[PDB]
């Protein structure tokens, strides 16, 4: 996907007495901001998490988010009845901006209710999602009247975010722009049947994310290769398993080949042996 | 509408007994967000287990990474135990070695 910074929110409304919110900020898959709910302050997980922003601007953004989180739960409790919400329910939000090929930075904001699309932002206006139903159309026609909320959202999406994204991309280039070589190893999985075997190729520790793994008979791509999911390690690296359902003896002179940008053209090749 | 969690277990490095390592349990695709996840050494909850802040995906389903440093032994079996509202009973997924 295109490079993107965004903050997210998860809000749980258990009863009209109780609610809870979780927040964080992200470069794509990599978390760079936490949020201390219990003290209403931001948590910077990288030395460059403030970007090129001043401690003045950061404190201003921190105060807007603190007021928003404080206010958001109360305003939902307040309007719950008029929206005919039954507890418990939950809400999620993501807002940010992404750098697209061609230089143009595109901002976005999306909200969900019960894990289902509820609204999104376009042309700096509220746009109800068909899945959000009557409540979504009621919400967008309502929020449009609070011009201060609309003003702040409009500024943060279109003024602050594009600046902050470029700032932070550069500020963290030492971590963001690096090549980490994977290690790879072979193993045998749970046999699919009798005589049959499952050849397993692990690839771990690569950065950045794109990667290519296939089971090989010499230069022939075994089209039966099943590719698992790319899974995270803690140290900003990834993990991937490629497996192949094969009959015994058919797994003779089979190799696992790994292409990755950090390998300088020297693919890892592991022969079953 | 609820979504049950997918549960995948893996080690950072290939298993070498005596060599330090990291055991990972990635849990994803679940909704709502409340969830309980443990790593087991021979059936017993491991104490100091780190984990990620809540995040979610394009489709709004949630995901977490739990992990811990450890050193595998010939005798030791390792697994990941996840409880969630969509699970009528805790789900265990073992760590496979060769
Ligand atoms: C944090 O970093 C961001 C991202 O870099 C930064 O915003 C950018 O600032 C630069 C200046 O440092 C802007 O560059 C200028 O943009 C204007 C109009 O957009 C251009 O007309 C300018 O071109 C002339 O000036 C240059 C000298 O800087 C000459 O080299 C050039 O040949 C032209 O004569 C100039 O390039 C850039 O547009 C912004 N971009 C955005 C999206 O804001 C921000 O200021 C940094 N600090 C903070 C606190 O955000
Ligand atoms: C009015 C009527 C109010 C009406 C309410 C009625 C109740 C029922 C309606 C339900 C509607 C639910 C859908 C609403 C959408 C709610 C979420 C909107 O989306 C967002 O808010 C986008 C995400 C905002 C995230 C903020 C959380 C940030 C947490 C901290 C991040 C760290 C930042 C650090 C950065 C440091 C400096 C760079
Ligand atoms: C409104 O909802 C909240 C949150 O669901 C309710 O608070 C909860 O009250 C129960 C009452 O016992 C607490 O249970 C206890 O939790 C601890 C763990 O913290 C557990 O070890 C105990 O055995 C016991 O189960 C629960 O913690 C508490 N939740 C929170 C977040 O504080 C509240 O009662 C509800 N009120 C109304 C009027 O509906
Ligand atoms: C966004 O699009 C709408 C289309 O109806 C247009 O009327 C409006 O002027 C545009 N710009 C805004 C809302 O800033
Ligand atoms: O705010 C976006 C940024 O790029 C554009 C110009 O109008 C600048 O004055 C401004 O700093
Ligand atoms: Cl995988
Ligand atoms: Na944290
Ligand atoms: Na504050
Ligand atoms: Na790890």
């Amino acid at each position: 996907g295109p490079t993107s910074f965004h903050v997210i929110q998860t809000s749980s409304f258990t009863n009209s007495t109780w609610a809870q919110t979780q927040g964080s900020g992200w470069l794509d898959d990599l978390q760079i901001h936490g949020w201390d709910s219990d003290s209403g302050t931001a948590i910077f997980l990288k030395p460059w998490s403030k970007g090129n922003f001043s401690d003045k601007e950061v404190a201003e953004l921190e105060e807007i988010f603190r007021v928003y989180i404080f206010g958001f739960a109360r305003e939902v409790q307040d309007f719950a009845g008029d929206f005919q919400m039954k507890y418990p329910f939950e809400i999620q939000g993501i807002a940010g901006c992404e750098l697209h090929s061609g230089g143009a930075i595109v901002s976005f904001l999306r909200g969900a209710l019960g894990g289902l699309d509820f609204l999104s932002v376009k042309n700096a206006s509220c746009v109800p999602s068909p899945e959000g139903g009557s409540r979504a159309q009621k919400f967008c026609a309502l929020i449009i009247q609070y011009q201060g909320i609309m003003e702040t959202v409009r500024i943060l999406l279109y003024e602050t975010c594009p600046r902050y994204l470029l700032g932070v991309l550069n500020a963290g280039k030492a971590d963001l722009q690096r090549q980490v070589k994977p290690e790879a190893w072979l193993s045998s999985g749970p046999s699919p049947g009798p005589g049959r075997l499952q050849l397993v190729c692990h690839v771990s520790g690569f950065y950045p994310k794109p990667v290519w793994v296939m089971w090989m008979r010499g230069e022939q791509e075994q089209q039966g290769t099943q590719l698992g999911d790319i899974l995270p390690n803690a140290n900003w690296t990834w993990y991937l398993r490629a497996t192949l359902d094969v009959a015994d003896g058919e797994a003779a002179g089979l190799s696992c080949r790994v292409k990755h940008s950090s390998l300088e053209g020297q693919d890892i090749i592991l022969y079953w042996r | 509408i609820q979504r049950t969690p997918k549960i995948q277990v893996y080690s950072r490095h290939p298993a070498e007994n005596g060599k330090s390592n990291f055991l990972n349990c990635y849990v994803s695709g679940f909704h709502p967000s409340d969830i309980e996840v443990d790593l087991l050494k021979n059936g017993e909850r491991i104490e100091k287990v780190e984990h990620s802040d809540l995040s979610f995906s394009k489709d709004w389903s949630f995901y977490l990474l739990y992990y811990t440093e450890f050193t595998p032994t010939e005798k030791d079996e390792y697994a990941c135990r996840v409880n969630h509202v969509t699970l009528s009973q805790p789900k265990i997924v073992k760590w496979d070695r060769d």
